[PDB]
Order: C-alpha cells, then structure tokens, then sequence
C-alpha cells in the first residue's frame, strides 16, 4: 500500500466525509471516524467563522494544514 | 563495491511509500527508460526482516503476468535494495473508479475478472499474496481501459502445492479471513476471501465486515455476518450476490477457487449476466470510503 499523506488529500477526505462543506461538524466525526479517531479530531479542529459558519462548525482545513 | 544501481539508474520523483520503502521513478540512463525503483534501506533491519525482503524479491521475480506488477531488474548495493518494476501510471483502481465518475456491474465484472486472472496465476505459481485489498490494486497507465496490476508482495508467502500450514497473522484487518482470525491452517483460499470483500466494495462501496472495535470485527468476519441491505442491493444481480456469497464462504474447503470465480456467470458470461446499469450510490460511497481509509492513516500518522 502507498502511505503518503499528503494535506490536499487530508482536506479533501475531511471535506468529503463533510459532504463538501467548508466545515466539518462533531457528529459526523463521530458518524464517520473510530469514537477514538473521533474525538482527537474534535478537541485538535479550530472553531470554524468562515462563510457558511453555523454553531459547531470545525476548521478541518485549519487543522490538517498545522500538521500536513 | 559494486554500486550497480547508483551508476546506471538516475532517481526522481517519490510515486509512494510503504512502512519500510520508497518507492521513486527512476531512469535506467542509458536506456532512457523509465521505471519504478523500490528501495528498501537494509542498514537497520532484522535478520527476519532482511528474509522477508529476501522473500518479496523472489516472488516478484517469478511473477510475469499481464495483472502483475513486473520486476525490471533487481540490484543489491551496501546499504539499499531496488526492486525496479515497469513502472505502472495510472494510480490506484479505487482513486480511478471515483474519478471516471460512472461505474456498473459489468465494469466491476471486468475488474474482479483481472483480479482473480493475477490471484489464479499467483496461485498455479505457488504463491499466495495474503493482502489482497484496494491500495494493492494499481492501473497500468491512464489510458481508459487500462489493465489492473496487483501490487505489493511484501506478505506473500510460498506454498507447496495445496497443502495448509499456519503461516501466521498476517493481512489487514478488514479483509482477513475466518480461518486466519481462528488460527486455523490456511492457504490459497485466504486470497478469495479478500477478494469477496473487494467485489462486495465494487458493488456498493462501503466495505461487508466494518467496525470500530476490532475484536468485533473480527467476531464478525468469522460469524460471516454480511448483508445485502435495500435499497441499494435490490438492483444487483442475483449472480453477483452468488458470486460474493461463494467467495464469502466461511468453510475455506468449500469457497469458491480462483478457477472456478473465472467460470462464474457473472465472470464469464459478463456480457449477458452482468448489469450495466451506473451505481451513482456506489460511486458515491467510494468517494467517502477511500477519504475514511486516507484519514485513518493520516490521524493515526499524526498520533
Ligand atoms: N511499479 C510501480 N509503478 C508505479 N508506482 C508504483 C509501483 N510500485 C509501487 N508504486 C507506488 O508505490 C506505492 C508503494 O508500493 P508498495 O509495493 O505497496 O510498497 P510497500 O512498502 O510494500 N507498502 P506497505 O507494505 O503497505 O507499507 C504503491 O502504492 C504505488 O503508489
Ligand atoms: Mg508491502
């Protein structure tokens, strides 16, 4: 198997595991990641203000861009 | 002393990784001919280590097949081995899938069609892969239509006609059969479990056997516990149920062989069996399927 991670690749599964949005809510982390997987996501992703914010919203490409 | 490779291959750019290679194009320099070089850096390895890798090269080498990825050439240096195969483009059949947007029964037929041609040759060869799973699954170029390539013979093991042997824990947990995760003896059949769990993603695109705690997983898989919910199987064909219910047999003695898969209706008599309908659900599905699997990687990395 290829075990390269890049960060456009990281965004873009969170953005479609987000079903293209900008965003990524805590439920469908949890929905869609391991519960432990789920929960590093949620306390690591910056609140997300850009546009089409809503309450929950998580900055995903804020938090793949800090490591990838 | 001999430095075969750093005198005549020229190196690039990184095509992948795995836990313990790099793999990069090369150029064979005066050919002009460009390859894949996967290096494998032996200077802190473990004498089982260097006999796995030992193990993989004389496997790639004995594999000439129109589906299998195909050794070039193979050099030894002080601190490095290359393993330098034709050099395949067009990425990896699940990311492909997606890409091409449309997808059906009849495609996924051809598909399982070339994959069970290299597991069946793999098998009159002696030799069982035992990791049979997407990311082993290349294309050879971008052309459309271009020939799956299995890739990856870094667990495959040698076996002596059809006899069984523990030969370990071994694969990825997702596609592991039911005799492995009983420590059963195994052998060839453990390829066509996987490949069920294949044809079932390229059917529907979410995987048969999926959970998050694994111990259930694997109570699970050897439970044979799979379904085929509505909506989304109510369009499949009968004979593609059958054939993924006969390589999901959980009796290893009674699964189906690569042999007979390849005789199978929806095998064989694609033309006339197989649907043609697109599965924009399916195509959807595999979509989120490879961003979990890249994520599961990617999250763990960053742990
Ligand atoms: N012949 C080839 N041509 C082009 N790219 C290739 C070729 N062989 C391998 N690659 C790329 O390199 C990646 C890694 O190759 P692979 O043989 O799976 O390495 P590995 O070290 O055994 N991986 P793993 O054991 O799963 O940690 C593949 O997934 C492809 O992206
Ligand atoms: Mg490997």
């Amino acid at each position: 198997s290829n075990a390269t991670d890049t960060a456009e690749q990281v965004i873009a599964s969170f953005r479609i595991l987000a079903s293209d949005k900008p965003y990524i809510l805590a439920e469908e982390l949890r929905r869609e990641l391991p519960p432990d997987q789920a929960q590093y996501c949620i306390k690591r992703m910056p609140a997300y203000s850009g546009p089409g914010s809503v309450p929950g919203a998580l900055d995903y490409a804020a938090f793949s861009s800090a490591l990838y | 002393t001999c430095t075969r490779f750093t005198e005549e291959y020229q190196l690039f750019e990184e095509l992948g990784k795995g836990a313990f290679s790099v793999v990069r194009r090369c150029v064979k320099v005066l050919a002009g001919q460009e390859y894949a070089a996967k290096i494998i850096n032996t200077k802190k390895l473990s004498a089982r280590d260097h006999q796995k890798l030992e193990r993989e090269a004389r496997i790639c080498r004995l594999l000439k097949h129109p589906n299998i990825v195909r050794l070039h050439d193979s050099i030894s240096e002080e601190g490095h081995h290359y393993l330098i195969f034709d050099l395949v483009t067009g990425g990896e059949l699940f990311e492909d899938i997606v890409a091409r947007e449309y997808y059906s029964e009849a495609d996924a037929s051809h598909c399982i069609q070339q994959i069970l041609e290299a597991v069946l040759h793999c098998h009159q060869m002696g030799v069982v892969h035992r990791d049979l799973k997407p990311e082993n699954l290349l294309l050879a170029s971008k052309l459309k239509g271009a020939a799956v390539k299995l890739a990856d013979f870094g667990l495959a093991i040698e076996v002596e006609g059809e006899q069984q042997a523990w030969f370990g824990f071994a694969g990825t947990p997702g596609y592991l059969s039911p005799e492995v995760l009983r420590k059963d003896p195994y052998g060839k059949p453990v390829d066509l479990w996987a490949c069920g769990v294949i044809l079932y993603i390229l059917l529907v695109g979410y995987p048969p056997f999926w959970d998050e705690d694994q111990h259930r997983l694997y109570q699970q898989i050897k439970a044979g516990a799979y379904d085929f919910p509505s909506p989304e199987w109510d369009t499949v064909t009968p004979e593609a149920k059958d054939l993924i219910n006969k390589m999901l047999t959980i009796n290893p003695s009674k699964r189906i062989t690569a042999a007979e898969a390849l005789k199978h209706p929806w095998i064989s008599h694609r033309s006339t069996v197989a649907s043609c309908m697109h599965r924009q659900e399916t195509v959807d599905c595999l979509k989120k399927f490879n961003a979990r699997r890249k994520l599961k990687g990617a999250i763990l990395a960053a742990m």
